[PDB]
C-alpha cells in the first residue's frame, strides 16, 4: 500500500480536519472511533494505520503553536479518533504574523514536530508521500508550514509533497496584514512543494451563496466544500483508479516546470446535501459543470487564460464516448499554447456515496492562477512601500530585504505563468 | 496559555473593572459575590485561577486610599483575593505629581510583588489589562508608574488600557488637563493598545439606547463592562479560530505611536428580558459602526479608518456578515495603504442576555479632536501658570510638563497628516 | 424466588421508602393506605407478603426514635406489618457515634430478629435494599452497623443502598462530613451497590421537570420513588429476559470498591393526566443521559462510563432502541477496557402515568467530584478538630476517623486514575 501522511497545520488546517477525516471514515466504511462498519472497502492502509487491535488510526499530524485549535477538534468535535501523541502544541499562539510561525516561535518545535513525523514514517513499508494542509493567512498556517515542508524535504529528498493552500477570504476571514503573510508564504511555496492546490475562500462563499438562494443552508457548508475538496482531489490516491494512481503520476502529469506547480481546481456536484431529490446528473451535464465558473475554487473563468495540463477525474459510471464528446465540445473555451497537444485527459473512478448518481473534480495548471497573486501582490506593495505594520515583523527578526525578496520572486512567478497569454 | 492579568488603578477603575468582573461571573456561571461555582462553561482559565470549587478572579487592585480592602467587601463581597489587594497610606489628591512621584517606594514594591505572583501562577502571559481614570490621582499618576514599570519588567507583552477621557463639555477639576496630558503621554510610550472612553458619550448613549431614566454612574459603568466583556468573549469561549490580546494589537496598529482606540457595541442591554429579538446581524452592524452607539466624544463617520476590527457572537451567519461589511465599506472612507481594512471574527456563544451582539474597534483619525481639547485648556492654563505650583512642588519640572505636551501633540500631528495625505494616495 | 427485603433506616430512610412503597402499590392494584387487594397484577411476591386478601411489603422499619410505630400509622395507615417496626428509647442527635456505637445491645438484636422474620418467609433470598441519608445520626451510624451486620450474616446477597448526601452547596449541620465520611467508609466495605442521590439535584429537577410551583421534600420524595419503582419494573413484572439485582451488580461493578452509581429518569409525571404523549424513545434516551435529569450533584456528559445500564418501559420499539443508544455511544465517552459499555433491558408494562419511561443507572468517573468535595470539608475541619469532641467521647478514636478518610480516598484515587489512564487505552 502506497501510504500518505497528512499534516494539518495552523487553526484552519486544523479546522477542516474533523470533516475531512469524517469524509473519509464513511466512504471506507469505518466509524468515527475507528471501528469497523461492516465490509471495508478502497485502499483502507493509505490513510489508516492499522492498529494492534481491531481500531483504524487517522495516518495524521496535528500543528498549532497555541493549544485551541487542537483541543477542540480532539476533546468536543470527534473525540477518541486522533492519537494525541500526534498532536504538537504551543502556548503563545502567533499573533498572526508569518514572522512567528517561520523564524522566532515556531522554530522551537522543529525538533519535537521531526521526531512525531519520523515515528509515523517508521510505521510504513512503502511512503508514497505527504500532504500538508494549512492556510496561507495566519503566521501559524503560513509560517510553520513552508518550515515543516523544507525539513521533510531535506530528509526524504524521493517523497512527492503536495500542499493544500487555502487562501482566506477579503471579508469573513480577513485580516489587515493578509497581504504580508501570503507573499511571505507563496515565496517558501515555490521551492517547498512539488504540488501545491489553491483553494480561494471567496470563490467557495460565492458559489456556496449562488447554490443556497433557494434555501438557508447550513453554517457547516462552508467547511464542507473546503474539506470535500481535499477528499475528492485524494480518492484516486485511495481507491484503484485509472488516473493520478499516485502522488508521482500527479506531479508527471500537471507540472512541466519546477515552478510552474500551483494548481487550480474545481468540483461539481460541491456538496451532496446542496444537490438533493432529484439529482440525475447525466455525464454530459456533470463535464459541462466543471467548467462552469460557479464551480471553479478560484476567480478564475477558463476563457479568460491558457492551460497548460488538464485533467478531469470523474466518479461512477462515465462512458468513455460522452466523455470524449464532452472534451471536444470545449472547443476554444478550454485553450492550451501551440506548443502542447490539448492534453485533455478524463476517466472515473468508484462511487461510495449511495445519494449521487456521479460526481467529480479536476485539476488545472492554469494561468488564471497569476491573476490571484497578481491581486495579492499590489496589496503587499501598497502597504509595505509605506511600511505598514513592519515594525510587528522586524521585532521578531525579519531584516527588511526579505520582504525584498518575496517580492521579487512572486513578481517574477507571476511573469512566468502569464508567458502564453503575451 | 492567553491567560490575563488585570490591574485596576484608582476608585474609577476599581467601579469599572468591578462591574466587568461581576457580568464575566454571569456568562461562565459563577456566583458575583462567592467566587463558588459547580457547574461552569468556557475557558476560565483565562481570567480566573480555581481553587477547589472557587474561582478566583486574576487581578491587582490598586489604590493610595487607606482602606481599600473594607471598601471592596461592602460591595464584591468575597469575590476578590484580599492579598491582591494593595492598601494605600494617605491618597493623591487629584494630582499627577502624587500618584506618580511622591507614592511611597513600599506602596509600589508591593503592588510589583503582587503582580509577580499573578504572572507566577500562569503557564504563559496573554497580557495585562489596565483599567483606570486620566483625571485621578491615582489611575493617573500611579497608573502610569506602574505601565512604565510593567513594561520595563515584561517587554513584548501587550498592555491594553482602557481609560477614562475628560468630557467633551464640561470638566471636573481645573487641574483636569494637567493629569489627562501626563497620563497620555504614558499611555503614548508605554501602553500596547489604548481604548479611549468618556463620560459625556456615555451618558447619551444611557439615556437613549438604554431604558434607565436618570442614571448614575452605577449605570453608567454596565455600558463600559459591556464593551469589556464583549472584546474578551473570543479568548473566553475559544474556538478553532480566535482572538488573542496580541492578534488585537497586531491587526490595529500600524505604527508603535498610533494605538489608541475607539470602542463601540451594540445591542445594550440591562439583566432582564427587556430586549427584543431584532436577530439581525445587519442592523448590528448598522448600528455598531453609527455615531450613537460610539463610546467617546467624537464622530467616526466624518473621519477616516486605518484598520478596524468586528467581532461578531452568537449564532450570526456568514452570509449576513459578508452582505453587512460590504455595505460598511461603501459608506465609511478608509486609508489606501491598508488596503483590506478590516480584521474579523465570530464567536458562536452568545452573550447572556441577547442572542446576538456585536463589538467593534477601531483606528479612526477623528480621534485626534478628543486629544486637541485636552492639549488646548491645558495651554490657556499652563500659559497663566494656575494651579501649576501643584505640579512643580511636589517634584515637577517645567520641562516635563511641556514635553509630556509635546509628545501629544506629535500623535496628534501624525494621525492628521496621515489622513490629509490619504486622499491623494488613491491617485 | 427474587423476593426483596426492604430495610428503612432513620427519618429520611422512612420517608422515601414510604413514597416508593405508595407507589408501587398504585402500579401493582393494591389500596395504599390498607394493603387490601381484590384484583392485582404483576408479580406481588417479590415485595409483599400475601396473607388472605392484605399485600404486606416486605420492610423492616428501623429508627432509635421513641414513637416510631404511632409516626407510621398517621401517614401510611396500615400499610406497614407493627411488627416489623423497630423503636428505639432516646435517638442518634446527627451523631454517627450514637448511631453505630451507642445505640444499645437490644435495639439491634432486635431489628435482626425482625430480618431474620423476613428471610424466612421467603423461597430464596433476591437482596436487600436499605433506604437512608448520609447526614443524620441513625441513617448513618445505625443504617452503616446493619449493613455491616446483614453482609457478615448474609455474604454472597446483593445490597443496594439509596443514599442521601451531602449537598454540593449549602449544608445542613456543621457534623455532616463526618458523618458522611464514616457512612461512605461502610458504604464502600460493604454494599454491591449504592445509588448516590442528593437534594440539590432533586430541587433542580422539581422545580424545572416537575410542573409544581415552590416544591417541598415531600414532593422532592416523587422523584426518589420514580427513581426507586423504575429500576424494579422488571423484577415485579417479570419478563422472559429480565433483571434481577444480581444482573446489575455482575454488569456495573467492574471492581469491587468502584460500585457507587448515579441514577437518572425520565418523564417525571405526578399523579394526573398532567403528561404530554412524546412517545419517543429516542427523546427519553436523550433526555436521560443529559445532565439535566440526574439525581446527584454532578455533570455526567463531561466524565468517562465505565459501565452504564438502561431499562426501557412500556411500548418501545427495538429500531427506536438501537437507532437511539447509537447516538449515545457516539455522544458519550467509555472506557476502552470494557468494550461492549451497557446492558440493555426492556419490560412492556408502561409506567401508571406515562405509556412509556426510561430509567439508566451508571459508573460515570465524575462521581468523585462528590467525595471530593465531602473529603475536603472534613478535612478542614477534622484540621481544626471542630465537633469533634462529639464522636471521640462517643467511642471513636482519632484512628476511625482518619481510616474511614484513607478509605474515601482510595476509592477517589481510583476511579481518576482510571479515567485518565483510559486516554491512552484507545493507542
Ligand atoms: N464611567 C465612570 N466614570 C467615573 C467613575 N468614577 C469616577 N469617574 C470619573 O473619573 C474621574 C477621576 O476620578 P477619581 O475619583 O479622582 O479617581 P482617583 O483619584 O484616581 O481614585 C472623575 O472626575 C469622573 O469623571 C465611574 O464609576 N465610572
Ligand atoms: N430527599 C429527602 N431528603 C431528606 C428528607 N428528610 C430529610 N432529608 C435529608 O436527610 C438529612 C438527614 O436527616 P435526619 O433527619 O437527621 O435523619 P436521621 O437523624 O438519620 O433520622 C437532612 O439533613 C436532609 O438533608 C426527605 O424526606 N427526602
Amino acid at each position: 500500500a502506497r501510504e500518505v501522511i497528512t499534516i494539518h497545520v495552523g487553526e484552519l488546517g486544523i479546522q477542516i480536519a474533523p470533516n475531512f477525516w469524517k469524509y473519509l471514515c464513511d466512504e471506507h466504511n469505518i466509524d468515527y472511533k475507528g471501528q469497523e462498519k461492516g465490509k471495508i472497502r478502497g485502499v483502507i492502509d493509505n490513510f489508516f494505520e492499522k492498529a494492534s487491535i481491531g481500531k483504524w488510526i487517522p495516518r495524521t499530524i496535528l500543528v498549532d503553536l497555541g493549544p485551541n485549535a487542537i483541543r477542540k477538534v480532539t476533546k468536543k468535535d470527534m473525540k477518541d479518533f486522533f492519537d494525541p501523541k500526534r498532536c504538537v502544541m504551543g502556548l503563545a499562539g502567533d499573533a498572526n504574523l508569518f514572522a512567528k510561525g517561520y523564524y522566532s516561535y515556531g522554530t522551537r518545535f522543529m525538533e519535537e514536530i521531526m521526531d512525531k513525523i519520523q515515528k509515523e514514517v517508521d510505521q510504513t513499508e512503502h511512503l508514497q508521500g505527504f500532504i500538508v494542509v494549512h492556510s496561507i493567512g495566519d503566521g501559524t498556517g503560513a509560517g510553520l508550514a513552508p518550515l515543516i515542508m523544507e525539513a521533510i524535504k531535506k530528509k526524504h529528498p524521493k517523497l512527492v509533497m503536495m500542499s493544500y493552500s487555502i487562501v482566506p477570504s477579503q471579508n469573513m476571514d480577513c485580516s489587515t496584514i493578509l497581504p504580508y503573510n501570503a507573499i511571505l508564504s507563496l515565496d517558501k511555496l515555490t521551492s517547498c512543494a512539488d504540488i501545491s492546490m489553491i483553494i480561494d475562500n471567496d470563490s467557495i462563499y460565492r458559489i456556496v451563496a449562488t447554490q443556497g438562494k433557494e434555501n438557508e443552508l447550513s453554517e457547516s457548508i462552508f467547511d464542507q466544500v473546503l474539506a470535500k475538496a481535499l477528499v475528492e482531489i485524494t480518492a484516486t490516491l485511495r481507491f484503484n483508479s485509472p488516473l493520478n494512481r499516485s502522488m508521482m503520476e500527479m506531479s508527471t502529469n500537471l507540472v512541466p516546470f519546477p515552478r510552474n506547480h500551483f494548481l487550480m481546481t474545481s468540483m461539481s456536484p460541491l456538496e451532496t446535501s446542496l444537490t438533493s431529490a432529484h439529482q440525475k446528473i447525466e455525464t454530459k451535464e456533470l463535464m459541462q459543470d466543471l467548467i462552469d465558473q460557479d464551480h471553479i475554487l478560484a476567480p478564475i473563468t477558463v476563457e479568460k487564460g491558457v492551460f497548460t495540463a488538464f485533467v478531469i477525474a470523474l466518479r461512477g459510471e462515465n462512458p468513455h464516448s460522452i466523455l470524449q464528446n464532452s472534451i471536444k465540445g470545449f472547443g476554444d473555451r478550454v485553450k492550451f499554447s501551440e506548443i502542447f497537444p490539448t492534453a485533455i485527459k478524463a476517466d472515473s473512478t468508484t462511487l461510495t456515496d449511495e445519494k449521487l448518481a456521479r460526481s467529480g473534480i479536476t485539476l488545472m495548471n492554469h494561468s488564471g492562477v497569476a491573476n490571484l497573486f497578481q491581486f495579492l501582490l499590489t496589496q503587499f506593495e501598497l502597504m509595505y512601500d509605506h511600511d505598514a505594520f513592519t515594525t510587528w515583523y522586524y521585532q521578531e527578526g525579519m531584516q527588511p530585504s526579505e520582504f525584498e525578496a518575496a517580492k521579487n520572486n512572486i513578481q517574477k512567478l507571476i511573469t512566468e505563468y502569464k508567458q502564453d497569454e503575451y | 496559555a492567553g491567560e490575563i492579568v488585570c490591574i485596576q488603578v484608582g476608585q474609577a477603575g476599581n467601579q469599572i473593572a468591578g462591574a466587568f468582573w461581576q457580568k464575566i461571573c454571569a456568562e461562565h456561571g459563577i456566583d458575583p459575590v462567592n467566587g463558588k461555582a459547580i457547574d461552569v462553561v468556557g475557558d476560565t482559565d483565562i481570567f480566573f485561577n480555581t481553587i477547589g470549587d472557587k474561582y478566583i478572579p486574576r487581578a491587582v487592585v490598586v489604590d493610595l486610599e487607606p482602606a481599600v480592602v473594607e471598601n471592596i467587601r461592602e460591595k464584591f463581597g468575597t469575590l476578590f483575593d484580599p492579598k491582591s489587594i494593595v492598601s494605600g497610606a494617605d491618597g493623591a489628591g487629584n494630582n499627577f505629581a502624587i500618584g506618580f512621584n511622591e507614592h511611597g517606594a513600599e506602596t509600589l514594591e508591593k503592588v510589583m510583588q503582587v503582580v509577580e505572583q499573578r504572572v507566577s501562577e500562569t503557564e504563559s502571559i496573554g497580557g495585562f489589562i489596565l483599567t483606570h481614570s486620566c483625571g485621578g490621582g491615582t489611575g493617573s499618576g500611579f497608573g502610569s508608574k506602574i505601565l512604565k514599570t510593567i513594561r520595563e519588567r515584561y517587554p513584548k507583552v501587550p498592555i491594553f488600557t482602557f481609560s477614562i477621557f475628560p468630557s467633551p463639555k464640561i470638566s471636573e477639576t481645573v487641574v483636569e488637563p494637567y493629569n489627562a496630558i501626563m497620563t497620555l503621554s504614558n499611555l503614548i510610550k508605554y501602553a500596547s493598545c489604548s481604548i479611549v472612553l468618556d463620560n459625556e458619550a456615555l451618558f447619551s448613549i444611557a439615556e437613549k439606547k438604554l431604558e434607565v431614566e436618570n442614571p448614575s454612574l452605577e449605570d453608567l459603568n454596565l455600558i463600559i463592562a459591556q464593551v469589556l466583556t464583549n472584546v474578551t468573549a473570543s479568548l473566553r469561549f475559544s474556538g478553532t479560530l480566535n482572538l488573542d490580546l496580541g492578534k488585537l494589537v497586531t491587526n490595529l496598529v500600524p505604527f508603535s505611536n498610533l494605538h489608541f482606540l475607539m470602542a463601540s457595541t451594540a445591542p445594550l442591554v440591562l439583566a432582564g428580558k427587556e430586549s427584543y429579538e431584532k436577530m439581525t446581524a445587519k442592523e448590528l452592524s448598522a448600528q455598531v459602526f453609527g455615531d450613537e452607539y460610539i463610546c467617546a466624544a467624537c464622530k467616526p463617520t466624518t473621519g477616516r479608518y486605518l484598520a478596524a476590527s468586528v467581532l461578531f457572537r452568537g449564532a450570526v451567519k456568514t452570509s449576513d456578515v459578508n452582505e453587512a461589511m460590504a455595505t460598511v465599506k461603501e459608506q465609511n472612507s478608509f486609508v489606501n495603504w491598508i488596503p483590506t481594512g478590516f480584521k474579523i471574527s465570530k464567536s458562536e456563544t452568545s452573550p447572556k442576555d441577547s442572542a446576538l451582539g456585536v463589538i467593534m474597534l477601531g483606528n479612526n483619525s477623528e480621534i485626534v479632536s478628543v486629544f486637541e481639547r485636552i492639549g488646548a485648556n491645558f495651554d490657556r492654563l499652563w500659559s497663566r501658570k494656575a494651579f501649576a505650583h501643584w505640579f512643580t512642588d511636589s517634584g515637577f519640572e517645567e520641562k516635563d510638563l511641556d514635553d509630556a505636551r509635546a509628545l501629544v501633540q506629535k500623535v496628534i500631528d501624525d494621525y492628521r497628516k496621515l489622513t490629509e495625505d490619504a486622499e491623494n494616495l488613491y491617485f
